[PDB]
RNA sequence: AACGAGACUCUGGCAUGCUAACUAGUUACGCGACCCCCGAGCGGUCGGCGUCCCCCAACUUCUUAGAGGGACAAGUGGCGU
């Protein structure tokens, strides 16, 4: 994004201001409307150990990461009920501002009495970072393997392809009765994603209703007609010993919490942005997988380590991550937007410093 | 052109495999030793997941096994073995017929004949041997025999007569003829030990090699020096082609495949170039031995993995 | 045509002969069940490697097994480590190779001297001590 | 004091030190700060990697 | 742990390579057949000693000189 | 369940460690679950060997103290599967979560040690490993029972479960919650 | 250059390889006898329980004791001139 000279500012939004904002005792919510279908767990993944290791499969799937307003179901809520409308990654975005290094967009397009947060087309906005919040984060120009852009491609081109090594596509899928919106019934293929979404209500106190996509991405087989609902991500590696890590090939089973700890210091973002997905969905368990590269000069190939299940809210307690903050933080920014009219205005992270704000452009631009 | 592809390779050994052998009754298996005293008949299906599964995994050995070759009806299979015997299997369930009792040191080489009733074995004892198919001794060699470890014995192909070759690390070739047990000749040559030998299958020839890594060639029945060409470092195991006058030589980095008519190299195997330091980047190459179909051929490494390759077209 | 394969374990000089023969389930030690091996509290420990892998492997044996040697608790870990070999060496000779190095896998996993054996033995005792490290007290007045 | 609990984890040991090699100097980085690192003295055996609980990092050690 | 090897290894250990340097291989097992003709080790263990070190000079005579 | 062991009735899924820092020397479920806590007899020939084995093994190993009853590790699993049973009736929990928190609840968070100078007592405060806790919060509890059962009508098993109850929510009616606070106690004076 | 150290001797730990056994066993039947239908069936038979019967049976895994092999810092990654 390019930053023009005749936005107008009204109001610097830091992160010191919003760590204290808060919000209580947000009550249970409601499902709207939930649509797809979610595909089951192999157990053997439970029993993976380091000494018999396994790779990872490229497994490319049609993925649909589709904005507030080209949402069609986003769009036609609209007419029934809320006034604030985001996406899963919207919000993770502003519940983890607090921890954010480099830049973020949202076009939020207000309109009447009603926000659309529109994510951009032209963005790189659900990229996701690696070694981020380090001392001193990659450097490298955007033709070096291990520069934050090829990273990040890196990154985002692995955490949806192990969502699937995860599951048994070749086996019965939990359906919902409304089948996905983002593409038609004539894909007979089943090369979609297993994934269904949840649009879930809240409410922020100020007469707010909001009303945002959220999900799961795998369901795993329990016992007793119960089923643990799954968020699945995947945490890589490039070189333990460019960024003062750890190599988690050595010290997974005694340094299992100090590997975690890493990444705590590296990719604290990206942590917590993960849980706070994890929490707007109440998922059971957490899943992450562990995946480096085979060879740390070759961007391309990797490895599957191991995988470990923990529970979300547990986890939470653990981490020391708490929402009570956060939805004084989305309220914040609320409190802005609602008494300014309608119109495309921008809130962005500075690409050099650690503030927000809410830009009012002129239309169209 | 007639070029290279790598085809796929198998896994399940913990020991350097040692030979690989394949009967033209069945291209469909495929035999192995190493040095996890094992012999594994394999399974082999054409799928590029993998490309081949072991079937059965022969046991009973107190050391290495050194060479196995297969037999002429593909239903029994022979073995040489570092604890001085030799076993003759039954290659349908396991149950060994016959052991063969009677060396002080190794059984290095070892080769079944065309016929299935003349065995012949290499001993560090620094004998040549013959054995009947019944586990005892026809004739043992002890009088004009090697002064060093005999390295590699082989029967040759003829239109009846019987001959044998025999090579030793006293740098030399003696071939023999059965029924005066002679030496037909002597043929000199090669600055260090021999490790290999290995016969044209219409058998006129000798292509032997060794710690020099020249590629002599000897004629059979002339007995004539024809000429060297220089093969590498260290060659040590030769096959010739069924289907061509080709020649694959087995160097530590790469596999070297020789067209013969005219003398040139076709190509140079690479396996995998994974970043490793210094001594044997690579694991040498040590046996190899062509299919029947002559497509495919294998190789035998010292990571306890058999490559294999194709040739496209 | 008969199929028999025999193997042994031990622990601490306790041998456990334990023959797979051909046939069908029933599994028995000394000739009685192995639901009633006396000291039932460990019972869950001997049963493991069959509650574990199913008993749809152990459907085309009958093992019987024959002890000796050792006390109450070093025969329960031969008889277990006798059986897991056991089952093992009747797919090794009569199945396939990916069937048996499935189950390898399985035991190894959680190895507690299933398919391996301790080298511990006591240790000989010499003079100035009642144990082979420990000393009689030393006085000076 | 009236600090909250504080988490750091090691990078390094350095060596043992003590009368009898009871203490082991050891440098931790504070685990909320990346290009912090204060050296402690810490009883236990300790490997590396694992993470402690300190109730100050006021405290410095510089001896045995 | 311990086990720095004595000098009647290094003695015969250098003499063995000098004139039997063709024999070698770089295996163990190989050059240890080789010592048990060339010469008699009259222990067991003793032998498996003198030929691993034989092994471990004959990588480094690969590179530039030995100065033994 | 089917591929991984319970504990013969007790689920180890649905069993958290709720420390980031005291995780990786305690550990239950990763596959380290099973059917009984015995061992072969491998526990420690290295310096990490010792931290593999399970917290419910360490357990009984160190209840077995004192002289009579050494070498009768039998006896010492009788008064274990009475414990979970009494904690189970007695609050209603998955009764592992119980034994894990009064672990963590009952190891220190600094301690002191000694130091000489000038041929006098003085004591200097220091830090403590994680894996310095586990051993230290499973030897305290340990002692609380056995000390109470030397002349009490109540048994053993009796003793422990509460003494776990007490530990997992402080209450410092435990012989553990009292003696975790005395070093601490210490540690702020001499510091 | 020599003595001590080490090397050496004994012992433990690895062999379904080798050698051979009614003063050592196992397996297999031949079995006939006892036992209970205890399970399919009927009590027989098939299966289960030990003992007598065992051989001019088969074998040496278990037991026994001899000859041999195996481990060398051997291979890989760090570190050291």
């Amino acid at each position: 994004v390019e930053v023009r000279s005749d936005w107008e500012v009204k109001e610097e939004m830091d992160f010191p201001q919003l760590l204290k904002m808060r919000y209580l005792e947000v009550s249970e919510p409601q499902d709207i409307e939930c649509c797809g279908a979610l595909e089951y767990y192999d157990k053997a993944f439970d029993r993976i150990t380091t000494r018999s290791e396994k790779p990872l499969r490229s497994i490319k799937r049609i993925f649909h990461t589709v904005t507030t307003t080209d949402d069609p179901v986003i769009r036609k809520l609209a007419k029934t009920q809320g006034n604030v409308f985001a996406t899963d990654a919207i919000l993770a975005t502003l519940m983890s501002c607090t921890r954010s290094v480099y830049s973020w967009d949202i076009v939020v397009q207000r309109v009447g009495s009603k926000l659309f947060f529109d994510k951009r087309d032209n963005s790189d906005f659900d990229l996701l970072t690696v070694s981020e919040t380090a001392n001193e984060p990659p450097q490298d120009e955007g033709n070096s393997f291990n520069s934050p852009r090829n990273l990040a491609m890196e990154a985002t081109y692995i955490n949806h392809n192990f969502s699937q090594q995860c599951l048994r596509m070749g086996k019965e899928r939990y359906n919902f009765p409304n089948p996905n919106p983002f593409v038609e019934d004539d894909m007979d293929k089943n090369e979609i994603a297993s994934v269904a979404y949840r649009y879930r209500r809240w409410k922020l106190g100020d007469d707010i209703d909001l009303i945002v996509r959220c999900e799961h991405d795998g369901v795993m087989t329990g016992a007793n007609g119960e089923v643990s609902f799954i968020n699945i991500k995947t945490l890589n590696e490039w070189d333990s010993r460019h960024c003062n890590g750890v190599d988690w090939r050595q010290k997974l089973d005694s340094q299992r919490g100090a590997v975690i700890a890493t990444e705590l210091k590296n990719n604290s973002y990206k942590l917590a942005r993960w849980t706070c997905c994890a929490l707007l969905a109440g998922s059971e368990y957490l899943k992450l997988g562990y995946v480096s590269r085979y060879h740390v000069k070759d961007s391309s190939r990797h490895v599957i380590l191991g995988t470990q299940q923990f529970k979300p809210n547990e986890f939470a307690s653990q981490i020391n991550l708490s929402v009570e903050n956060a939805w004084g933080i989305l309220r914040c920014v609320i409190d802005i937007c609602m008494k300014l009219e309608e119109g495309k205005y921008l809130i962005l992270k500075d690409p050099n410093k650690q503030v927000i704000r809410v830009y009012s452009l002129p239309d169209g631009t | 052109t007639e070029q290279m592809t790598l085809r796929g390779t198998l896994k399940g050994h913990n020991g350097w495999v040692t030979q690989i052998a394949t009967t033209p009754q069945f291209p469909d298996m495929i035999l192995s030793a190493s040095r996890d005293k094992t012999i594994i008949m394999w399974k082999l299906t054409r799928d590029e997941t993998n490309y081949g599964i072991p079937q059965r995994a022969l046991r009973g050995h107190s050391h290495f096994v050194s060479d196995v070759v297969i037999s002429s009806d593909g239903q029994f299979a022979l073995s040489g073995s570092w604890d001085g015997t030799l076993r003759l299997w039954d290659l349908t369930t396991g149950t060994t017929t016959r052991r063969f009792v009677g060396h002080t040191k190794d059984v290095l080489s070892v080769a079944f004949s065309s016929d299935n009733r003349q065995i012949v074995s290499g001993s560090r004892d620094k004998t040549i041997k013959l054995w009947n198919t019944l586990g005892v001794c026809k004739y043992t060699v002890q009088d004009e025999s090697h002064s060093e470890w005999v390295s590699c014995v082989r029967f040759s192909p003829n239109s009846s007569n019987p001959i044998i070759v025999s090579c030793g690390w006293d740098k030399l070739v003696k071939v023999w003829n059965l029924a005066n047990c002679k030496l037909k000749t002597n043929h000199i040559g090669h600055t260090g030990y021999l490790n290999t030998v290995t016969v044209s299958p219409d058998g006129s020839l000798c292509a032997s090699g060794g710690k020099d890594g020249q590629a002599m060639l000897w004629d059979l029945n002339e007995g004539k020096h024809l000429y060297t060409l220089d093969g590498g470092d260290i060659i040590n195991a030769l096959c010739f082609s069924p289907n061509r006058y080709w020649l694959c030589a087995a160097t530590g980095p790469s596999i070297k495949i020789w067209d013969l008519e005219g003398k040139i190299i076709v190509d140079e195997l690479k396996q995998e170039v994974i970043s490793t330091s210094s001594k044997a980047e690579p694991p040498q190459c040590t046996s190899l031995a062509w299919s029947a179909d002559g497509q495919t051929l294998f190789a035998g490494y010292t990571d306890n993995l058999v490559r294999v390759w194709q040739v496209t077209i | 045509p008969l199929q028999s394969v025999q193997v042994f374990g031990r622990k601490k000089t306790a041998t456990a002969v334990a023959h797979c023969k051909r046939g069908n389930g029933l599994i028995k030690v000394n000739g009685r069940p192995l639901e009633m091996i006396e000291p039932r509290t460990l019972q869950y420990k001997l049963l493991e490697p069959v509650l574990l892998l199913g008993k749809e492997r152990f459907a085309g044996v009958d093992i019987r097994v024959r002890v000796k040697g050792g006390g109450h608790v070093a025969q329960i870990y031969a008889i277990r480590q006798s059986i897991s070999k056991a089952l093992v060496a009747y797919y090794q000779k009569y199945v396939d190779e990916a069937s048996k190095k499935e189950i390898k896998d399985i035991l190894i996993q959680y190895d507690r001297t299933l398919l391996v054996a301790d080298p511990r033995r006591c240790e000989s005792k010499k003079f100035g001590g009642p144990g082979a490290r420990a000393r009689y007290q030393k006085s000076y007045r | 004091r009236v600090q909250p609990i504080k988490l750091a984890r090691v990078t390094k040991v350095l060596g043992r030190t003590g009368s009898q090699g009871q203490c082991t100097q050891v440098r931790v980085e504070f685990m909320d700060d990346t290009s912090r690192s204060i050296i402690r003295n810490v009883k236990g055996p300790v490997r590396e990697g694992d993470v402690l609980t300190l109730l100050e990092s006021e405290r410095e050690a510089r001896r045995l | 742990m311990g086990r720095v090897r004595t000098k009647t290894v290094k003695k015969a250990a250098r003499v063995i390579i000098e004139k039997y340097y063709t024999r070698l291989g770089n295996d163990f097992h190989t050059n240890k057949r080789v010592c048990e003709e060339i010469a008699i080790i009259p222990s067991k263990k003793l032998r498996n000693k003198i030929a691993g070190y034989v092994t471990h000079l004959m990588k480094r005579i690969q590179r530039g000189p030995v100065r033994g | 369940t089917p591929d991984i062991k319970l504990f013969g009735k007790w689920s180890t899924d649905d069993v958290q460690i709720n420390d980031i820092s005291l995780q990786d020397y305690i550990a239950v479920k990763e596959k380290y679950a099973k059917y009984l806590p015995h061992s072969a007899g491998r526990y420690a020939a290295k310096r990490f060997r010792k931290a593999q084995c399970p917290i419910v093994e360490r357990l009984t190993n160190s209840m077995m103290m004192h002289g009579r009853n050494n070498g009768k590790k039998l006896m010492t699993v009788r008064i274990v599967k009475h414990a979970f049973e009494i904690i189970h009736l007695l609050t209603g929990e998955n009764p592992l979560q119980v034994l894990v928190n009064a672990i963590i609840n009952s190891g220190p968070r600094e301690d002191s040690t000694r130091i000489g100078r000038a041929g006098t007592v003085r004591r200097q405060a220091v830090d403590v490993s994680p894996l310095r806790r586990v051993n230290q919060a499973i030897w305290l509890l340990c002692t609380g029972a056995r000390e109470a059962a030397f002349r009490n009508i109540k048994t053993i098993a009796e003793c422990l479960a509460d003494e776990l109850i007490n530990a997992a929510k402080g209450s410092s009616n435990s012989y553990a919650i009292k003696k975790k606070d005395e070093l601490e106690r210490v540690a702020k004076s001499n510091r």
